[PDB]
């Protein structure tokens, strides 16, 4: 019931928190950390380092980082910032 | 040049539209049990 699409309502806040998790986990050099989501999501930013299935579409993560990123970076102007693939997106 | 380039279609828009309709559905894989 609800939806039987995936409406923009829904992804945008589920991108956001997820972007929470990416942003912060990305530059975070604290071993301290132990938030909720940055401890998995720093493997998921880890996971990118050295990802080249990704060119073969075996990449669910860096699919959500670049569909994260891309949002995120729809309103970057910054040659430099935390998460991976929106320097990816200034890339083009 | 010429100054067509300006006012073709955005490939970066069509993504939104696209990424807001299943920017990674294949995570999600939500399924309705009605
Ligand atoms: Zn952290
Ligand atoms: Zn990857
Ligand atoms: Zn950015």
């Amino acid at each position: 019931g609800s939806a039987t699409q995936s409406p923009g309502d829904s992804r945008r806040l589920s991108i956001q928190r997820a972007i929470q998790s990416l942003v912060h986990a990305a530059q975070c050099r604290n071993a301290n950390c132990s938030l909720p989501s940055c401890q998995k999501m720093k493997r998921v930013v880890q996971h990118t380092k050295g990802c080249k299935r990704k060119t073969n579409g075996g990449c669910p993560i860096c699919k959500q980082l670049i569909a994260l990123a891309a949002y995120h970076a729809k309103h970057c102007q910054e040659n430099k910032c935390p998460v991976p693939f929106c320097l990816n997106i200034k890339q083009k | 040049g010429s100054r067509a380039s300006c006012m073709q279609m955005d490939d970066v828009i069509d993504d939104i539209i696209s990424l807001e309709s299943s920017y990674n559905e294949e995570i999600l894989g939500l399924m309705d049990p009605a």
